[PDB]
């Protein structure tokens, strides 16, 4: 997408401070807590039927990891998401069947989780820049949808 | 919050549907899958080919649930409790989709009703597919 | 945007058939009926204060032909809706102060209006095509916004 | 609906909030202006530099309204009915932008309440701002 110099720079800098596997776990799980119909893709994973259960469910937290890790990598191709994400887009349409509304729901719980993590370091300007990033990644996920 | 006017409008309209309500309800799905292709992510079991039994069948079921809402218009919550459970607990369709199919259904009325789709009819039908939509999504969280 | 040429024909085909005028008054009107908070922009137009009143208001009708004319316009030029609409984009930000979300609403009302007017000629496929165009054209009008 | 453990949740995160209500009102709005610029269409009469006193002032007034709907959780209808006729009849803010300002107040709360912002609380406050948004848009048509 396009962000300024100064936009890009402020993404990159927080993210250096992020433990990708803890934040991944957290955002996954609060997805599934605050928007419980997200739960539909996940009922391999075992016991979802409380907020404590969810948050301390292993399969949750691995899956979080693995989605965040991909997002991580992504932040390093922020001139080229849609090519970055093309083949995941794919996947997630034709074999996973994930309605791309969940992408956006994850991106706004990600934002809420940065803020809780960072407190007053997650300024309004820096909010703004990750909103731009989170929207880019949704829409690049969603790009191959048919 | 449905005026008396609105009721009327809506009884009227869905009156005028009749017995094509199943046919209509197919063509709204059709319209939805072609125009808003995300919505197909909730039906990877179906064959969504033009003329699909499966869609025709589903579309009947939708229709009839709407005919039941019109019967009922003063106590929709009631009447549509099980399919509110269903969609909450079970199908777990994202609430943005509800919009999508309600516009498709408008679209299909418009196409079939050249007389009875007047402005005022349009507005009560939109408010009425909104309040259907709100009931079906009430128990999600 | 992205048509298919079997979608670019079914759009060009039908829109040779459109009265601008007529369809344009009707689209605008219904906007204002269905979603009355839209009338926040039009308070100079006259009495809006129930259905026959909005549809037969000559100032509705007039403006309704203005916008569908410009919409017209942009059909000639498909595959660069942003560089068509960027002036008018600017305008309806900095001068008019119109929420972009009103672009989406009219798009949908337009579809409504086509279906009512054309009947069983506005098939599912044609719809689909017209959906991509109006989404296109909303998006092109919102481009300028800051 | 809000359960009654939602209510607990909201009453004892907002009582947290306490006497910063305003300032946090204020930051929410800034957040929304910067992150979603189309909302600024409804403020073209404000100075929207940051720390204006118009923003200030409006943030207070947004947070005392929310303060009044947490006092009256069980009948926020009747509690909000002033400002629902205002936003229906006057202000006419398209309903989408109520999710954008709900977003940014959840972000603000999360930013300032690191102990009380659990999952379970997230969830309840999300719910609570969705309901205040529906009771604000209630009289719109
Ligand atoms: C930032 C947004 C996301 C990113 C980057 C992402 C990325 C990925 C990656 C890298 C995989 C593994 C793919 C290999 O299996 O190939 C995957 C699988 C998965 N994702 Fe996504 N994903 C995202 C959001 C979602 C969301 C929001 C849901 C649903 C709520 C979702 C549901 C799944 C499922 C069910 C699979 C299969 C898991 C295996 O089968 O265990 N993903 N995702
Ligand atoms: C007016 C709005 C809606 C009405 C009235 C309604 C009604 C129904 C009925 C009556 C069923 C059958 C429940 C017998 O199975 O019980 C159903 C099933 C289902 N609904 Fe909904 N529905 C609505 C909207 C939606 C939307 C927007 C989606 C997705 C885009 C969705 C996806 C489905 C799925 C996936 C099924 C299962 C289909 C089975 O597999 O056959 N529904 N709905
Ligand atoms: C299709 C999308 C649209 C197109 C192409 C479009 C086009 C235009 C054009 C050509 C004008 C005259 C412009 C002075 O002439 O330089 C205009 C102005 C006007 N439009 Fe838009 N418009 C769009 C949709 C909308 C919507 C949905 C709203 C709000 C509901 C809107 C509200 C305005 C208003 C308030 C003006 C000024 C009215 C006279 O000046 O009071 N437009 N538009
Ligand atoms: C949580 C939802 C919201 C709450 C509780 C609420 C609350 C309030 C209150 C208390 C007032 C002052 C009314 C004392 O004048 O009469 C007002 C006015 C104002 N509202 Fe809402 N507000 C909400 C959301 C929105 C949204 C989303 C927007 C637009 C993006 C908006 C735009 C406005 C504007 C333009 C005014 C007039 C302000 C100047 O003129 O003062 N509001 N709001």
């Amino acid at each position: 997408v396009h962000l300024t110099p100064e936009e890009k720079s402020a993404v990159t800098a927080l993210w250096g401070k992020v433990n990708v596997d803890e934040v991944g776990g957290e955002a996954l799980g609060r997805l599934l807590v605050v928007y419980p119909w997200t739960q539909r893709f996940f009922e391999s994973f075992g016991d979802l039927s409380t907020p404590d259960a969810v948050m301390g469910n292993p399969k949750v937290k691995a899956h979080g990891k693995k989605v965040l890790g991909a997002f991580s990598d992504g932040l390093a191709h922020l001139d080229n998401l849609k090519g970055t994400f093309a083949t995941l887009s794919e996947l997630h349409c034709d074999k996973l069947h994930v309605d791309p509304e969940n992408f956006r729901l994850l991106g706004n719980v990600l934002v809420c989780v940065l803020a809780h993590h960072f407190g007053k370091e997650f300024t309004p300007p820096v909010q703004a820049a990750y909103q731009k990033v989170v929207a880019g990644v949704a829409n690049a996920l969603a790009h191959k949808y048919h | 919050v449905l005026s008396p006017a609105d009721k009327t409008n809506v009884k009227a309209a869905w009156g005028k549907v009749g017995a094509h309500a199943g046919e209509y309800g197919a063509e709204a799905l059709e319209r939805m899958f072609l125009s808003f292709p995300t919505t197909k992510t909730y039906f990877p079991h179906f064959d969504l080919s033009h003329g699909s039994a499966q869609v025709k069948g589903h579309g009947k079921k939708v229709a009839d649930a709407l005919t039941n809402a019109v019967a009922h218009v003063d106590d929709m919550p009631n009447a549509l409790s099980a399919l509110s459970d269903l969609h909450a607990h079970k199908l777990r369709v994202d609430p943005v989709n509800f919009k999508l199919l309600s516009h498709c259904l408008l679209v299909t009325l418009a196409a079939h009703l050249p007389a009875e789709f007047t402005p005022a009819v349009h507005a009560s039908l939109d408010k009425f597919l909104a309040s259907v939509s709100t009931v079906l999504t009430s128990k999600y969280r």
